[PDB]
């Protein structure tokens, strides 16, 4: 596509407007249309794509958890049917994002900053599928994408915010999805410690970006230990 | 738990 | 309709679930389908219909105001085109609600509690249309519906929360839409004063419901005087 | 200004 007749620059401009208006479904559709133009995305454009779909799937995850909790308590067909409706819509959003990464964002991403960003996303959207799955193959798909993205360790410094956000999300995968709380804690601790030892190399602006994600690693470790 | 980016 | 195959009781149950999940577009579609069964609505069901569409149109109004403000500042076609897109979606939601009230909620509403509730809604959804209109006929439609609903004064006590919420919204119509700030202030003052003199007749529970809306009249009067 | 019901 419905965005096939709109200029790429117009879709990006409208994604930024939709973000200002908190219209995240519109923002996601504008960024899908921008991706389908077939050109690689800039750093800013990758971030618009991620923020749009994170917000959309975030609403669906929050709704699914409410309906799942009611359904569990209730144990008529209505609660199950409506939880299934929301689950199917969530799966469709995850499949759309995985479709964009596979056709053809990942294969055309050669720089570490782009390839790690897209592989982290692929891990995240398999993780969201795993949260509602009843499932082993989905978990291994998440793991595989996260692992390729981590193997960041070769190309990025330990304070790189993309590398930090990847390790954050991979640690939560381990804790919540893979039932590996010790792996989760080890990854979060090592990631935090290696970042802390590299902070001395950063400007005031990079330091702010790195320490914000380090605080998320610390918040998890506080809950986990 | 905390994951990267918005809610 | 898409809800034509679902039981009325199932649509109402799913509207309550959608509300718990903050899925207001789903809640509105479930209540539209319940209305289209052709049976009159209970007090609880009227409130589900109103909350669903208030939440949906509330998101659209907030987005439209953001885009309108950017558009005014900018004075390419993108800002205007995207504001027009959101405006058209808002108009469509208002037209859907006005369609339900006209086919056939209002004509089948004989009790004061139902007929005033639906006529207040008709005033509100014309008001939302008037907010984006560039317009005299839309304003007079809002005014007409509000006036018929006010003429509440015959059938309801001055503390009736429906009567209070009507006067609240009609006063805002006067202030913001009709450019009649003196009418707005007079209506809010008289409504507040007459309610205060009837509070002595209420239970603790009715007193709470009445004073909550009286505080909204007071908050406006504080901003206006 | 305040109108009736949710935001
Ligand atoms: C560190 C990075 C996450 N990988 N954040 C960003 C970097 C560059 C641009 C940009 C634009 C954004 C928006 N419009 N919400 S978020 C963001
Ligand atoms: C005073 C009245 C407004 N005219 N409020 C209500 C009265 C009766 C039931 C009911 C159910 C609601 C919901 N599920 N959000 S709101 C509401
Ligand atoms: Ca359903
Ligand atoms: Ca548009
Ligand atoms: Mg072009
Ligand atoms: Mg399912
Ligand atoms: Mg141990
Ligand atoms: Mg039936
Ligand atoms: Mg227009
Ligand atoms: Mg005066």
């Amino acid at each position: 596509g419905a965005m096939g007749s709109m200029e790429r620059a117009s879709l990006i401009q409208k994604a930024k407007l939709a973000e200002q208006a908190e219209r995240y479904e519109d923002m996601a559709a504008f960024m899908k249309g921008a991706v389908e133009k077939g050109e690689e995305l800039s750093c800013e454009e990758r971030n618009l794509l991620s923020v749009a779909y994170k917000n959309v799937v975030g609403g669906q995850r929050a709704a699914w958890r409410v309906l799942s909790s009611i359904e569990q308590k209730s144990n008529g067909p209505e609660v199950r049917e409506y939880r299934e409706k929301v689950e199917t819509e969530l799966q469709g959003v995850c499949d759309t994002v995985l479709g964009l990464l596979d056709s053809h964002l990942i294969k055309e991403a050669g720089d570490a900053e782009s390839r790690v960003f897209y592989l982290k996303m692929k891990g995240d959207y398999y993780r969201y599928l795993a949260e509602v799955a009843t499932k082993k193959r989905i978990i291994d798909s998440a793991r595989s994408a996260y692992q390729e993205a981590m193997d960041s360790k070769k190309e990025m410094p330990p304070t790189n915010p993309i590398r930090l956000g990847l390790a954050l999300n991979f640690s939560v995968f381990h804790y919540e999805i893979a039932n590996s709380p010790e792996e989760a804690i080890s990854l979060a601790k090592t990631t935090f410690d290696e970042a802390m030892a590299d902070l001395h190399t950063l400007s005031e602006d990079s330091y702010k970006d790195s320490t914000l994600i380090m605080q998320l690693l610390r918040d998890n470790l506080t809950l986990w230990t | 738990f905390k994951t990267e980016g918005p809610d």
